[PDB]
RNA sequence: AAUGUAGGUAAGGGAAGUCGGCAAGCCGGAUCCGUAACUUCGGGAUAAGGAUUGGCUCUAAGGGCUGGGUCGGUCGCGGCC
RNA sequence: UACCUGGUUGAUCCUGCCAGUAGCAUAUGCUUGUCUCAAAGAUUAAGCCAUGCAUGUCUAAGUACGCACGGCCGGUACAGUGAAACUGCGAAUGGCUCAUUAAAUCAGUUAUGGUUCCUUUGGUCGCUCGCCACUUGGAUAACUGUGGUAAUUCUAGAGCUAAUACAUGCCGACGGGCGCUGACCCCCUUCGCGGGGGGGAUGCGUGCAUUUAUCAGUGGUGACUCUAGAUAACCUCGGGCCGAUCGCACGCCCCCCGUGGCGGCGACGACCCAUUCGAACGUCUGCCCUAUCAACUUUCGAUGGUAGUCGCCGUGCCUACCAUGGUGACCACGGGUGACGGGGAAUCAGGGUUCGAUUCCGGAGAGGGAGCCUGAGAAACGGCUACCACAUCCAAGGAAGGCAGCA
RNA sequence: UAGCGUAUAUUAAAGUUGCUGCAGUUAAAAAGCUCGUAGUUGGAUCUUGGGAGCGGGCGUCCCCGCCCUCUCGGCGGGGCCCGAAGCGUUUACUUUGAAAAAAUUAGAGUGUUCAAAGCAGGCCCGAGCCGCCUGGAUACCGCAGCUAGGAAUAAUGGAAUAGGA
RNA sequence: CGCCGGGCAGCUUCCGGGAAACCAAAGUCUUUGGGUUCCGGGGGGAGUAUGGUUGCAAAGCUGAAACUUAAAGGAAUUGACGG
RNA sequence: CGUCGCUACUACCGAUUGGAUGGUUUAGUGAGGCCCUCGGAUCGGCCCCGCCGGGGUGCCCUGGCGGAGCGCUG
């Protein structure tokens, strides 16, 4: 190509978007933003396929342009704005708030939250550097950068960013024994406790995490988001508590649900 | 040999040589300080690189190169080029149809710092990937081990 | 045009490579700046990303730093005396990144008397009386004299730099890249580097 | 003056002249490339074919002779250990 | 479903091929009532193309004195709807085809501590001491009028008129601080000298970005010649930033008074940093047939060294000076391919054998080459320039082309 | 059987390309003979059995416990413990984990009226349900690269002028 | 008269193999894997053409295709025939 | 079984310094673009200043013709 691409084929779209095949040839193609397009949920499919508030891209465009969609405390009129991980979606006209969190199957779930919980938001710091006049800076997992953080905050820690101010209220150090969530790879969406961290210089650090039920897995360091102090989460966990259960104990859960409902 | 064998003045860019020779500096004799660094990954910088006098802008320890990427190894084949050698890596390629392997090899031209003085053909050199140093050179010798030697008859 | 591709070269084995595409723009080259000495002339070229590059076609001044004395002044370049790459660059007086040139030592001398109050470059004195007579005495007080006489002791200049100051021209090595930044900054040669380049020049001629 | 003998030049064509390219003409030195069939493997071969060549101002490279003392511990401004 | 059958003999056991047998994938012949999906000028010609379409775009929020309409509410800069035009953005995506291409493309892996990056998002935008600022200058569109040519999305002359176009350029913060220079003065061991400090008048530079040189060692990597500090200076007239911009409701202070000063929400904009989309060259391993291709590369870069040039950057990318290297029976090099690579497809005991022009990813190309302008991004072709080959119009002076886009 | 024939490429049949897995006296076939470098392949040998309780039931089955060192043990000076450093070779091998686009393949669910498909759908509605419950799994993905266990097999080394620990 | 080792062989054997003739190797092969080299793929065209290379020459080594063909062959049995 | 004779078909050798069509290149000529050094058809500013003018009072605040300063300049 002679320049950047601005189309996204329907079948080449990310799997977790859960887009079918027969509805179209193209995919939303999210605009550039705080999150990469591989792990973002554009508002068009969030409001058309996850909530069914809209039947068409035109209807979700009307909803967006009427300025009801507030993301992270700011109104976004972009139809294809990349929402991403744990950005608070706020609709004040219908009076509910959403937190965008992966489920046990590594897909963004429709997670409803109270306004007082929605007022804050967790972020994973991605780099800490000192800039001119000796001013410390902090770049989170979003594109959000802030000045003058707590000097105790190190790389790949978690910070509590209260909305409408953007400042830090609290933070969780990346330490052994802290509740985390996997934000990439096969274990995407699994909640557990940091148990071990082996570090390979010149390469990727591998962290071993054990969940509540005792199923211990591992993942790369860059795919980890600390979400709680020790074991109590600082956010509202979705249904299933991020406990991935295999198909063997999923099928009988389905059968028990059918028996109870029938 | 003296290190000034080139048309230009060979020197380490980081070190400043003309540090104001004055009365408090007892001249002579003041030894010129040497710039060196540890290259990480557990490799220890050799004493010859610590306290030699050679100038090599491509030396992993006293030059402007950073070691990152792949760390691999080979066997010294020829030492005929200036400051660089060629090594042979021997590997087995798997052919599925016959369930058997195939003896293959590749030659790699790697840069050899002068801090490694007793390097002979047949020795095992651990090399690390760096930025392209020449058209065919992308690796630096980080460690040298003898091949059943450590003695002469 | 002029291309900086790697695919037009032979393979390491010596085999001839065939191109799988025509020339692309991002692998382009541009004609050399070939910076001369004269009245200032700087052209501007647009480069990749919309950024700016300065082709210094002619330069006559440059910012050169002493280093040992930490005095950095904007002086005048007289001519090129040696070049490690090509002798033709010396002959055509082409200013490149590592060629050594002759620069005016007037600002360095001015700083030397204004800082140490010693005759540098003078032969017999009494030749600039409305200024040198002031800058030698200044009729200054006890504390200022205590500063100056303390600074006297380490006011030693190497005999090579002293000879150059007597001649009025220092020889200094460029450090910037004219034709990329459009300026000819550099540093004054001194010490073993100075002796090396002096011997190179003397072996070249004489 | 003719005609000769010896020497030149000639537009356009280029052996149509003539028994016959006879005669004349072309080529030509040196440097750098590059050279076929065939062959008794030595040759063919300066094959064939192509490029360069002035003046002036420079820049490199290719050598030969001498001498390298740490010194009054001294007197044959100089000589032995 | 891990399968066989006929044919050499007068007859028999074999070897062995021929033929049968089943599938899919192209064509074709005959036939064809319903219905659901659905390939479809790849194979030969990446051959040639008439005609038509395929890329344009406006919000309250850049510029409306078009009468082209229209509220005027009537003494008013501009109500409003708005053609055209300037400006900005896009046209570098998409679509098509598979000719070239055999460590090349491409696949997995890994790096950019060796680079650039429109837009989005987030930082940063009184950090600089330095007779218009209650707002500076000129031009040009659109528009009127005069034309030329046979022709074109060709344009000339003349006369107006705007800016978030193009330039120019302050105030404010601003009180000072800091670092050098330091007139002199004061307190001082006082003592006949030296004194150890305090002030300081006058001068010169101060911020971010750039380009050098030097010093020291707030945060970070496995590892910086990292980041952040301090010093000396630079800072390119085709020359960095340090807002002369546009809408929406409209309110507060009035001592000084009485016309001034304050205000909220936006939009646009920016030098720089981060992020996102990427891109580019790199690392490791992997490709079909061929020896009736065994030695290649190296003057004219082949392998490496030193210093540069150029490039967005690392690198023989190129140049100069050196070294004589580099690759090969573990198949180099050369040649062929009816070769774009891969995900995949057919067949199906297991192992394999063939096929992948073809909707997804990556690459290449736009009749063949080549060279460029603009722009963040193109060596662009529904952009330009030139040559070659085809080819349109012509009043023979010229002018205009590119369906491997959809038909 | 609304399909069937023919031509052609290719697959199976073909154990008539044979790695699995063919042959070579006479059917086609082992060089006239020997040496010989690449290539390929290479003899044997270094830890075995004794232990206690959970134990494929000491139930003389045995899930199984096994009867490396040194550094601040983060619960300049405590036994209330587990973290900073190295591996008394280097590998191949095997197992695990990570990271490996989707579609296609296998395969879970789902009466598309059945199916090829698709990724949907289902529960009540007594009419007020001013709405409830779900799914959009999982597997494979060679080779090369990364990580952690095992140490049989295979290669490779350590002390012989001791230049050894 | 015996024993052992290495040979050239012979007789015999339902070891076993083989299409059989036969073979103690031509056995230890669908119960298929000790290491390794060369080499065959129906019969002809053809060991021909061409290229290369060796040779004084004769020739040696390497070595196709077009085309043609349904058999050509091996071992045994019965018969017919045999100067 | 082979020569010879006839008829077909397929290849081979072969004078013809054969012929045709591709591809890759030496050399010569060489469009066009880009860069550099010049170039300066034109278009502007200041010095305007032959002058009427002139106001803080011949000493211009400049409101226009005008020569042209026949220079400095973009
Ligand atoms: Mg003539
Ligand atoms: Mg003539
Ligand atoms: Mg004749
Ligand atoms: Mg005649
Ligand atoms: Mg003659
Ligand atoms: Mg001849
Ligand atoms: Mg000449
Ligand atoms: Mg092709
Ligand atoms: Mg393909
Ligand atoms: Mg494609
Ligand atoms: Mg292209
Ligand atoms: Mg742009
Ligand atoms: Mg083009
Ligand atoms: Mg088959
Ligand atoms: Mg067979
Ligand atoms: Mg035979
Ligand atoms: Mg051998
Ligand atoms: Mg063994
Ligand atoms: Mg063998
Ligand atoms: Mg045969």
């Amino acid at each position: 190509a002679r320049g950047p691409k601005k189309h996204l084929k329907r079948v080449a779209a990310p799997k977790h978007w859960m887009l079918d095949k027969l509805t179209g040839v193209f995919a939303p193609r999210p605009s550039t933003g705080p999150h990469k397009l591989r792990e973002c949920l554009p508002l068009i499919i969030f409001l058309r396929n996850r909530l069914k508030y809209a039947l068409t891209g035109d209807e979700v465009k009307k909803i967006c342009m009427q300025r009801f969609i507030k993301i992270d405390g700011k109104v976004r009129t972009d139809i294809t704005y990349p929402a991403g991980f744990m950005d608070v979606i706020s609709i004040d006209k219908t009076g509910e708030n959403f937190r965008l969190i992966y489920d046990t199957k590594g897909r963004f779930a429709v997670h409803r939250i109270t306004p007082e919980e929605a007022k804050y938001k967790l972020c994973k710091v991605r780099k800490i550097f000192v800039g001119t006049k000796g001013i410390p800076h902090l770049v989170t997992h979003d594109a959000r950068t802030i000045r003058y953080p707590d000097p105790l905050i190190k790389v790949n820690d978690t910070i509590q960013i209260d909305l409408e101010t953007g400042k830090i209220t609290d933070f969780i150090k990346f330490d052994t024994g802290n509740l985390c969530m996997v934000t990439g790879g096969a274990n995407l969406g699994r909640i557990g406790v940091i148990t071990n961290r082996e570090r390979h210089p010149g390469s990727f650090d591998v962290v071993h995490v054990k969940d509540a039920n005792g199923n211990s897995f591992a993942t790369r360091l860059s795919n980890i988001f600390v979400i709680g102090k020790g074991n109590k989460p600082w956010i509202s966990l979705p249904r299933g508590k991020g406990i991935r259960l295999t198909i063997a104990e999923e099928r009988d859960k389905r059968l028990a649900a059918k028996q109870s409902s029938g | 040999a003296d290190i000034q064998t080139e048309r230009a003045y060979q020197k380490q860019p980081t070190i400043f040589q003309n540090k104001k020779r004055v009365l408090l500096g007892e001249t002579g004799k003041e030894k010129l300080p040497r710039y060196y660094k540890n290259i990480g990954l557990g490799f220890k910088t050799p004493k010859e690189a610590i306290e030699g006098t050679y100038i090599d802008k491509k030396c992993p320890f006293t030059g402007n190169v950073s070691i990152r990427g792949r760390i691999l190894s080979g066997v010294v084949t020829k030492m005929k080029m200036q400051r660089t050698i060629v090594i042979r890596r021997d590997y087995l390629h798997y052919i599925r149809k016959y369930n058997r392997f195939e003896k293959r090899h590749k030659n790699m031209s790697v840069h050899l710092s002068p801090c490694f003085r007793d390097v002979q053909i047949g020795d095992i050199v651990t090399v690390g990937e760096c930025r392209p140093l020449s058209k065919t050179v992308r690796f630096n010798v980080l460690k040298v081990t003898k091949a059943a030697g450590t003695k002469k008859q | 045009g002029i291309s900086r591709d790697n695919w037009h070269k032979r393979r390491k084995t010596g085999g001839k490579r065939k191109p799988y595409h025509k020339k692309r723009k991002y692998e382009l080259g541009r004609p050399a700046a070939n910076t001369k000495i004269g009245p200032r002339r700087i052209h501007t070229v647009r480069v990749r990303g919309g950024n700016k590059k300065y082709r210094a076609l002619r330069l006559d001044v440059g910012n050169f730093s002493w280093g040992s004395e930490c005095c950095t002044r904007k002086t005048r370049i007289i001519d090129v005396v040696y070049n490690a790459s090509n002798n033709e660059l010396v002959r055509t007086k082409t200013l490149v990144k590592n060629c050594i040139v002759l620069i005016d030592s007037t600002p360095y001398r001015q700083w030397y008397e204004s800082h140490y109050a010693l005759p540098l470059g003078r032969k017999k004195g009494a030749k600039l009386t409305p200024e040198e007579e002031e800058i030698l005495n200044k009729k200054r007080s006890k504390k200022i004299q205590k500063k100056y006489d303390e600074r006297k002791k380490n006011a030693k200049i190497s005999s090579l730099l002293e000879e150059q100051f007597q001649q009025g021209k220092l020889l200094a090595c460029i450090a910037s890249r004219p034709g990329q930044c459009g300026r000819a900054d550099g540093y004054v040669l001194e010490g073993k580097e100075l002796e090396f380049y002096l011997r190179k020049i003397k072996a070249r001629k004489g």
